[PDB]
């Protein structure tokens, strides 16, 4: 049972995710979406029955060999993972699972903020810049940090995108000092580059 | 009828994987299958088992060696043990409520658990250091200010974050968690409010580390 492992598609635009297996029309299909860190949802079962609650905007079909989800007007948040499963009057399979992905979503620059070191966790021995990053799109940042107009080329860890629940995505950046380092330059710029234009964010010891 | 899953945690290597999975809104001895499913990282669904209320049993062959789960009616709720456990056993285990095939309708599975993340490691839990966000002219745009909360060094995941103890909810944003080399996990919480009640409103962020059975609620001050 397999279906293909991405799919992508405009927003408004109607996408198919297929599911394939040897005389599959001789069995009936269920249909899950699962969003990220979500439990999956029963959205199509017996090939073509939407369990109540379930909009008419999915629907499903099976013949042959193929089972299909299709969702017509698919806005941002039907992006998921969708799994089939497939029924025999003895057994069930899960299929692979499909990632659905939304393509032409307009043009959204990031929202940059930075916080320096608590005054508790310096007292704690520790300093942590946190860059945080959110609201943009497409989901791809570049981030460097630089002290006193210097590159920092250690101590930093930087999340990948991940999507928010308005469609746009976030990360965040983390830099590590000693409070002796935090104490010995003037300034900290955390620097957010999306789409060849940057956002900087300043900290400063002296506040 | 709803399946509420009990908290993520650590096991150890060659341990076992002991949840349960406690059913409300309907009977246990309802016709269904009870059933376990889990998803390692980024992979996909795996059916691991399922019992009925009689206490018949059906288990992946794969996992059989392994694998023991049963029902408790008194407590209305099934439960999953899963033994001499590798780092590959590492998933977010799922309990599910299993429609009986149907001639007509088929099978299905639903509703299922919210999923409870299950990590096979060597090292300790250790429950998350937090620390204030402190909202300024630095984090204000106009009408709005951003602050929050560092969860810093803890194992393994899952951290959740919520604000005021949940009455305050929109403009939460809390942020996916960096894994540093040291092998502890940190993450941040920000909620965006008023700038002009800054003096005014109290502020606190609830973290909750399930895997230490610890939550930290943190006062955060301008």
């Amino acid at each position: 049972l397999t279906q293909p492992p991405s799919v992508s598609v405009s927003p408004g635009q109607t996408v198919n995710i297929t599911c394939s297996g040897d005389t599959l029309g001789d069995k009936y299909v269920c249909w899950y979406q699962q969003k990220p860190g979500q439990s999956p949802v029963l959205v199509i079962y017996q090939d073509t029955k939407r369990p109540s609650g379930i909009p008419e905007r999915f629907s499903g079909s099976n013949s042959g060999d193929t089972a299909t989800l299709t969702v017509s007007g698919t806005q941002a948040m039907d992006e998921a993972d969708y799994y089939c499963q497939a029924w025999d009057s003895s057994s069930f399979v899960f299929g692979t699972g499909t990632k659905v992905t939304v393509l032409r979503q307009p043009k959204a620059n990031p929202t940059v903020t930075l916080f320096p070191p608590s005054s508790e966790e310096l007292q704690a021995n520790k300093a942590t810049l946190v860059c945080l990053i959110s609201d943009f799109y497409p989901g791809a940042v570049t981030v460097a940090w630089k002290a006193d107009g210097s590159p920092v080329k250690a101590g930093v860890e930087t999340t990948k995108p991940s999507k928010q629940s308005n469609n746009k995505y976030a990360a965040s950046s983390y830099l590590s000092l000693t409070p002796e380092q935090w104490k010995s330059h003037r300034s900290y710029s955390c620097q957010v580059t999306h789409e060849g234009s940057t956002v900087e964010k300043t900290v400063a010891p002296t506040e | 009828v709803q399946l509420q899953e009990s908290g993520p945690g650590l096991v150890k290597p060659s341990g076992t994987v002991s949840l349960t999975c406690a059913v409300s809104g309907g009977s246990i001895s309802s016709s269904y299958w009870w059933s376990w499913v889990r998803q390692p990282p980024g992979k996909g669904l795996e059916w691991i088992g399922e019992i009925y209320h009689s206490g018949n049993t059906n288990y992946n062959p794969s996992l059989k060696s392994r694998v023991t789960i049963s029902v408790d009616k008194s407590k209305n709720l099934f439960s999953l043990k899963l033994s001499s456990v590798t780092a590959a056993d590492t998933a977010v285990y799922y309990c599910a409520r299993v429609a009986l095939f149907d001639i007509l309708t088929g099978g299905w599975f639903d509703p299922w658990g919210q999923g409870t993340l299950v990590t096979v490691s060597s090292a300790g839990t250790k429950g998350p250091s937090v620390f204030p966000l402190a909202p300024s002219s630095k984090s204000t745009s106009g009408g709005t200010a951003a602050l929050g909360c560092l969860v810093k060094d803890y194992f393994p995941e899952p951290v959740t974050v919520s604000w005021n103890s949940g009455a305050l909810t929109s403009g939460v944003h809390t942020f996916p968690a960096v894994l540093q080399s040291s092998g502890l996990y940190s993450l941040s919480s920000v909620v965006t409010v008023p700038s002009s009640s800054l003096g005014t409103q109290t502020y606190i962020c609830n973290v909750n580390h399930k895997p230490s059975n610890t939550k930290v609620d943190k006062r955060v001050e301008p």
